[PDB]
RNA sequence: GUGGGAGAGGGUGGUGGAAUUCCCGGAGUAGCGGUGAAAUGCGCAGAUACCGGGAGGAACGCCGAUGGCGAAGGCAGCCACCUGGUCCACCCGUGACGCUGAGGCGCGAAAGCGUGGGGAGCAAACCGGAUUAGAUACCCGGGUAGUCCACGCCCUAAACG
RNA sequence: CCGAGGGUAGGGCCCGUGACUGGGGCGAAGUCGUAACAAGGUAGCUGUACCGGAAGGUGCGGCUGGA
RNA sequence: GUGGUUCGUGGAGCCAUGGGGGAAUCUGGGCGGACCACCGCCUAAGGCUAAGUACUCCGGGUGACCGAUAGCGCACCAGUA
RNA sequence: CGAGCUAGCCCUGGCCAGGGUGAAGCUGGGGUGAGACCCAGUGGAGGCCCGAACCGGUGGGGGAUGCAAACCCCUCGGAUG
RNA sequence: CGAAUGCCGGCAUGAGUAACGAUAAAGAGGGUGAGAAUCCCUCUCGCCGUAAGCCCAAGGGUUCCUACGCAAUGGUCGUCAGCGUAGGGUUAGGCGGGACCUAAGGUGAAGCCGAAAGGCGUAGCCGAAGGGCAGCCGGUUAAUAUUCCGGCCCUUCCCGCAGGUGCGAUGGGGGGACGCUCUAGGCUAGGGGGACCGGAGCCAUGGACGAGCCCGGCCAGAAGCGCAGGGUGGGAGGUAGGCAAAUCCGCCUCCCAACAAGCUCUGCGUGGUGGGGAAGCCCGUACGGGUGACAACCCCCCGAAGCCAGGGAGCCAAGAAAAGCCUCUAAGCACAACCUGCGGGAACCCGUACCGCAAACCGACACAGGUGGGCGGGUGCAAGAGCACUCAGGCGCGCGGGAGAACCCUCGCCAAGGAACUCUGCAAGUUGGCCCCGUAACUUCGGGAGAAGGGGUGCUCCCUGGGGUGAUGAGCCCCGGGGAGCCGCAGUGAACAGGCUCUGGCGACUGUUUACCAAAAACACAGCUCUCUGCGAACUCGUAAGAGGAGGUAUAGGGAGCGACGCUUGCCCGGUGCCGGAAGGUCAAGGGGAGGGGUGCAAGCCCCGAACCGAAGCCCCGGUGAACGGCGGCCGUAACUAUAACGGUCCUAAGGUAGCGAAAUUCCUUGUCGGGUAAGUUCCGACCUGCACGAAAAGCGUAACGACCGGAGCGCUGUCUCGGCGAGGGACCCGGUGAAAUUGAACUGGCCGUGAAGAUGCGGCCUACCCGUGGCAGGACGAAAAGACCCCGUGGAGCUUUACUGCAGC
RNA sequence: UCGAUGUCGGCUCGUCGCAUCCUGGGGCUGAAGAAGGUCCCAAGGGUUGGGCUGUUCGCCCAUUAAAGCGGCACGCGAGCU
RNA sequence: CGCGGGGUGGAGCAGCCUGGUAGCUCGUCGGGCUCAUAACCCGAAGGUCGUCGGUUCAAAUCCGGCCCCCGCAACCA
């Protein structure tokens, strides 16, 4: 939906705040199962690896479930849909009748009070999770593991998802939301749904303090700098470049492909 | 204006005292060359308890 | 009211094959395309033509009409749901409740605009090649917006009987 | 107190004027090209859209005031 | 591929050797400056080994060495203020 | 040897008088087939406004072997981010 | 030794010169004393008073208190001192810190890495104004006290007795436990008032013996209560989860509660007892002592940002950990143990003085600078921590005295004129708070807006209306309205408190920067686009391990550019980059040996070595511009001339579209018209011949915004005509302390010559008794800095690339 | 003169040369008068206020008896800007 | 002033550097087509190579001096 605001401010006539009304009445979130200390900092064992990192509120680490083989055939109730400081999507907190609670990545069109089950049972419903093999070829999927009993690892950001196409002995092939064409092993679990809370991407941040909230620190341009700093830093009022555009450390930064070519993770790759 | 010391007995403490000096490489010469000099005070005197 | 009927009438969800285009495999050799004739162009880096496989998008051949439905714009494969109009029989209830309609309000092809999505063919703009005195055109080979969808706008027509 | 009117201040309509600029009317024999009327030598008209010295062209849908 | 040696790729051995290949046990092996013949010299891939030599914190002797702006930075409670 | 000045980040605490304007949202009324929407009233948003502390350093003057190796007077910006 | 702007030292000159560190301010009387403007005391005066006053923390470390001292330290003096000599002074189970806990970070057995030295590094450990934790109020010291003493009150520990219970962990679970903004109720702190209660005294100078003036009317406190509030559901079954176990927690399932009823827990009120208790006056202290007093110790009001606190409400950026604490069991033990009540005994270590917005900390100084937290009284101004004055409290800033010139700083005022000043209204003025009328273009519909421009503002009396708190009334307190009337030049009567518009440029905007000359139109920014990256991601740091990315996963992460928003971003892929091309050309090591040489008697051993096989890179084929970049010359032509829609030709990879355009871009230039002016190299609108705009180093616009830059007008003034007076601080004169850069020596005149070409010093002439003091600044090519430009030196550094050459990286 | 000679314009203060802009004295004039033209003596005194530009200069505005030229380190920054 | 690029029939361009021959396009002229014109067709003429000079057997061509044309630079002060 999206929010909106009056322009009573400047920077407020084109804010715009993501709607809500699917975060049940549960806020604040779950002890037990999480939170953990989350670790903020924008560097390694002493220096700066990434530009432009730090300020912005202070966290609480949700600790999610990304693999959900754990409890293959045991169902759980989904009790709450809640906010989650540490990624785009929003999380789903279920109750399972072993008593454990977990959380997982909510999908879009999860109810509170519905059923949820993972394993090769498992009706093919939104919520649910199988090894990609028992699920159908078409259907959309989400949180899907690269290797089998690795993790969940792909399409977990809002709104994503991925396609299964079609198979090839012991792989399914995936259209990841990329647009890639992937061979993920069948037994590799994935669940069910895309992500949902599909609009955030029409969030307007609005303002220079809205990046900063988020942490976000100003990405000042090469051109802004001097030939020490940066390859197109100086000379004189303004100027266009003189060679091709430049990452800070002399790599060119418009169409220089990256990924290693001998990977041998190649094989297993059909597209873009 | 502010001027360039700004005293604490901590910092001092943490950072020239006996036990610091005493923990690397380059700290561990600063003594012995203190010492051959004939040095009366090897580290700064931080105070207080 | 009671009981019936035809229908591409509207919306949402789902789905079938034909064909074009691209990728992959086989087999295959020296031209394919195109026109009034040509050339740009495609092709020994293996094209065209044929076989098999996959991907995707849009439009539904036959039925099809000089036909049907809608108040218009319009609406065509197939299925279900939701839903408007309407005709017929019976003469069953109401009992003049009727007709039009300034404003208002909704509807409103195509093109266009916004944010997001998609993009197979086609195709303004644009680039080439021919024709011309020139050709910012007709023809030719390319090709972007767009044409497609969700939502928000736009409100015009030879919206013509 | 009211009060003709004078003063300061700001708005409302109207008229005149203005370098310059837009398209428009009319002005016997100036230049350019041929769009339309015969199938007008690309049927024409049209709403919209982009492009073009110019009529104009083209895309999409529509009309018969054409086959 | 390199270092060492007077040796800087040179005709470049010898001695050390990171990488690849990879033997023999005296009729075995290495060297004698590419190489080959001959004639000779040693016996690699385990270790230990006084003395003659270097130094001068420290003690002593001596100076065609200074003598308080010299001589150590310091003749003096100096690596002090 | 230095981040006891300074530049950023991390962890933990603290500070920001007093006024202004009055968004959403509720609530009632109006409207409609249901709406949209329009009214009040309430409400208390905001790198919002005035202005201290506090963080600045705009303009001028003074100071220039200074009170000061950056200072003082008048003046100005921000002050819930 | 004579010069090295030489080194070290001593002593000169400037010079009795400038200064003596905030313009908050002083005077007099008395003491002491060898000696007093400066020390004590008293009176009078002035200054702070959201401090210039008290309380912390940091830092300092003898600076505290006392006796005796004055050579030095004090910008003078000093009998004084933060100075010199000596002596005394800091008392804790309860405050802070440690024998408690964890944060970032550090450290670090296991483990991994590294020529070495070392670098990572989960468990644990360390790490504090964060969590946990039991003391309130008064008295005494010259100097200490939540530390001593008094009263009232707690906390652990250990051994007992008494009663209860399955007790039991570094293990499970629960709790501790967490944002911002706005907040309700009940209180406390603090504050105002009182005819009431308590008090020494007081009638002054015309009046007042009066609900007269003045001073004061509290503090702490266990239990039990009282009020306000914070917390919490109780049962029973099933139980596969919480990494062993569980009666616990979690998840189902039924009944009871839906309430704070009941349980506990805080705060406040009351509380047995305990304590304080003014002005005045008399004392001798430097200071504190008695007296008032047997003090009184009572009602009303305002009232927090503080307490109840884990309160509530809304919002989006989504808001530490661990222990103490409760509980659940495990081994083990259940003569143990643990809980509760009572008794006795035990309770260590360090800090504790004083300064603490400053003369004791940071700035070489007794420095006008800097320095975190708490209290910060009253009255008035709408409010407040603002401002004026003033409690408490603390100062008069460690040279004085006179004078009353220039000139300077700071201030005040001015006739007539009001920008003529000037590079600019620079500066200074005007304006200024509140309430009430009243407001444009434009606009994104918010704003523009405090637009503008206005009026009201005091005090007196009358009538009258809501609340608050009290009972529904009294008062005390907060807001209103109406009506008469008084006074002054003037009513936010002092102090704090916008000058207003119009139109361009640039940038959207709040923001950020050259600490110590630039705050901007530069940076950033939301947003747009391109491009990389499928996750052991790309990217970055490190040789590595490893870490960041990220405990993220394409709606995500890196790099570049552009910079809200609107309308838009044309054409060129020839060159360069980037991408894509199982062909071909070229291509190193290695594979390959046709073939030739060296030895040898030969077997052999040793070299050279052509075919062809050989990657990436290049070459070549393609694509790609929100990738690097680029986007033409000439000649003619219309029935007035002028001009050229039209044409010819050369060249290109393609020849600038739109939209702007003498511009932040225009040389010729004050282009040319037009407007503003009496007058306009600037400004505003246009034309276009654009030296040399132009579309994401974005193009043309844009409301709002700005200590940005330009032009204009109104309002107002010492900016000016054009000055003048007046004030304070200096300047000057006297007493006191008393520097400085500079300095070849000096007995240091003008003109005209001359001289290395600008003479006090040489020539000739001219003038000129010796020495000072306040002043001006022409000269000594004055001082200051081995010129900052320039050039030289085969001098040095930072920077760039299709300079060379390497190297990390790929 | 680079072990430093501050460099444009303004401002304040001046002062000098005259090849004189004004005023005084003149000769010739194609000098009727008035007003000019022009030349010769002569510097004693004078030699305005503004608009634009950093401007010097210049161009305008309104006056004037006139709106003089040039030197003094494009005089003058231990005098200002 | 310095720098280097050009002057070729009527117009716009070749030609030179490797001297010996001036060619393309348009336009001009005659002929055709048409009712006519333009388009088209078939034919045809037109250049002292800016101007002085030598260099040579011979200069558009190589070299000097002027003549106009175009584009560059003119910097630290
Ligand atoms: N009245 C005509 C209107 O204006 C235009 O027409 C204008 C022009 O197109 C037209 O120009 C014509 C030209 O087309 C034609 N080929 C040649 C002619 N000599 C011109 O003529 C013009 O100029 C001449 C002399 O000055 C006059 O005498 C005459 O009246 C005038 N029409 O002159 C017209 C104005 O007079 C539109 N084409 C027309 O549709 C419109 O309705
Ligand atoms: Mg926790
Ligand atoms: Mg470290
Ligand atoms: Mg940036
Ligand atoms: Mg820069
Ligand atoms: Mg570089
Ligand atoms: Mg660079
Ligand atoms: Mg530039
Ligand atoms: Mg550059
Ligand atoms: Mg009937
Ligand atoms: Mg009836
Ligand atoms: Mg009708
Ligand atoms: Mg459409
Ligand atoms: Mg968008
Ligand atoms: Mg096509
Ligand atoms: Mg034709
Ligand atoms: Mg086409
Ligand atoms: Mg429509
Ligand atoms: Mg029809
Ligand atoms: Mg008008
Ligand atoms: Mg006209
Ligand atoms: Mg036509
Ligand atoms: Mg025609
Ligand atoms: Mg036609
Ligand atoms: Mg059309
Ligand atoms: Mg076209
Ligand atoms: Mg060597
Ligand atoms: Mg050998
Ligand atoms: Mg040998
Ligand atoms: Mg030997
Ligand atoms: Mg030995
Ligand atoms: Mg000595
Ligand atoms: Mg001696
Ligand atoms: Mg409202
Ligand atoms: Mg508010
Ligand atoms: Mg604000
Ligand atoms: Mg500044
Ligand atoms: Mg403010
Ligand atoms: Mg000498
Ligand atoms: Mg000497
Ligand atoms: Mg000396
Ligand atoms: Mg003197
Ligand atoms: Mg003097
Ligand atoms: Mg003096
Ligand atoms: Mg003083
Ligand atoms: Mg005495
Ligand atoms: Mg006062
Ligand atoms: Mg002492
Ligand atoms: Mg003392
Ligand atoms: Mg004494
Ligand atoms: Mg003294
Ligand atoms: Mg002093
Ligand atoms: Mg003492
Ligand atoms: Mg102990
Ligand atoms: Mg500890
Ligand atoms: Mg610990
Ligand atoms: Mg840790
Ligand atoms: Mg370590
Ligand atoms: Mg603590
Ligand atoms: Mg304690
Ligand atoms: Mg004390
Ligand atoms: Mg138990
Ligand atoms: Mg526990
Ligand atoms: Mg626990
Ligand atoms: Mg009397
Ligand atoms: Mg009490
Ligand atoms: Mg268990
Ligand atoms: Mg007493
Ligand atoms: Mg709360
Ligand atoms: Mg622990
Ligand atoms: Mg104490
Ligand atoms: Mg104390
Ligand atoms: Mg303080
Ligand atoms: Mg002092
Ligand atoms: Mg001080
Ligand atoms: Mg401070
Ligand atoms: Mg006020
Ligand atoms: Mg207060
Ligand atoms: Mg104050
Ligand atoms: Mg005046
Ligand atoms: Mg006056
Ligand atoms: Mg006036
Ligand atoms: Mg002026
Ligand atoms: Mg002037
Ligand atoms: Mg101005
Ligand atoms: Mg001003
Ligand atoms: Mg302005
Ligand atoms: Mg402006
Ligand atoms: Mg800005
Ligand atoms: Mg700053
Ligand atoms: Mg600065
Ligand atoms: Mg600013
Ligand atoms: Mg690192
Ligand atoms: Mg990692
Ligand atoms: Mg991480
Ligand atoms: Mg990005
Ligand atoms: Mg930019
Ligand atoms: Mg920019
Ligand atoms: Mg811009
Ligand atoms: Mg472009
Ligand atoms: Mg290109
Ligand atoms: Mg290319
Ligand atoms: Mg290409
Ligand atoms: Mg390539
Ligand atoms: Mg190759
Ligand atoms: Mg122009
Ligand atoms: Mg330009
Ligand atoms: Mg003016
Ligand atoms: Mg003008
Ligand atoms: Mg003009
Ligand atoms: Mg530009
Ligand atoms: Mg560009
Ligand atoms: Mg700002
Ligand atoms: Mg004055
Ligand atoms: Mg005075
Ligand atoms: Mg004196
Ligand atoms: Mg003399
Ligand atoms: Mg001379
Ligand atoms: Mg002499
Ligand atoms: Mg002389
Ligand atoms: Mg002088
Ligand atoms: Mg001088
Ligand atoms: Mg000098
Ligand atoms: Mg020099
Ligand atoms: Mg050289
Ligand atoms: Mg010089
Ligand atoms: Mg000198
Ligand atoms: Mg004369
Ligand atoms: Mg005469
Ligand atoms: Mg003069
Ligand atoms: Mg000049
Ligand atoms: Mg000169
Ligand atoms: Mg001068
Ligand atoms: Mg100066
Ligand atoms: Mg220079």
């Amino acid at each position: 939906a999206v929010k909106k605001f009056k322009p009573y401010t400047p920077s407020r006539r084109f804010m715009t705040v993501a709607d809500f009304s699917e975060i049940t009445k549960t806020e604040p979130e779950k002890s037990l199962v999480k939170p953990l200390k989350k670790t903020g900092g924008r560097n390694n064992q002493g220096r700066i690896t990434v530009r432009f990192r730090g300020g912005g509120h202070k966290r609480l680490y949700r600790i999610i479930d990304f693999k959900r083989w754990d409890k293959v055939g045991i169902p759980a109730k989904v009790a709450a849909i809640e906010y989650d400081p540490n990624r785009s999507a929003r999380i789903a907190l279920l109750h399972y009748v072993d008593g454990e609670k977990r959380y997982i990545i909510a999908p879009d069109g999860l109810q509170v009070g519905q059923q949820v089950v993972a394993g090769p049972d498992a009706p093919i419903q939104v919520g649910n999770a199988l090894p990609l093999r028992f699920i159908p070829v078409g259907t959309v999927v989400h949180a899907v593991e690269l290797e089998p009993k690795k993790g969940a690892k792909l399409a977990r950001a809002a709104g994503t998802s991925a396609q299964i196409q079609g198979r090839e002995g012991d792989y399914v092939i995936l259209r990841l939301p990329s647009g890639e064409l992937r061979k993920v092993h069948g037994e590799c679990y994935a669940t069910v749904g895309a992500v949902g809370n599909a609009d955030h991407k029409n969030i307007v941040l609005g303002k220079a303090g809205r990046s900063r909230w988020l942490g976000r620190r100003p990405h000042v341009r090469g051109a802004a700098m001097n030939p020490v700093d940066h390859p197109h830093g100086g000379g004189e009022g303004r100027a266009p470049r003189g060679r091709p555009p430049a990452s800070p450390w002399g790599w060119q930064t418009k169409g220089l492909k990256t990924r290693k070519r001998r990977k041998p993770s190649s094989r297993f790759i059909i597209a873009r | 204006m502010k001027r360039t010391w700004q005293p604490n007995r901590r910092k001092r403490a943490k950072t020239h005292g006996f036990r610091a000096r005493m923990r690397t490489p380059g700290g561990r010469k600063v003594l012995k060359r203190r010492r051959q000099k004939g040095r009366w005070r090897l580290t700064p005197a931080v105070r207080k308890r």
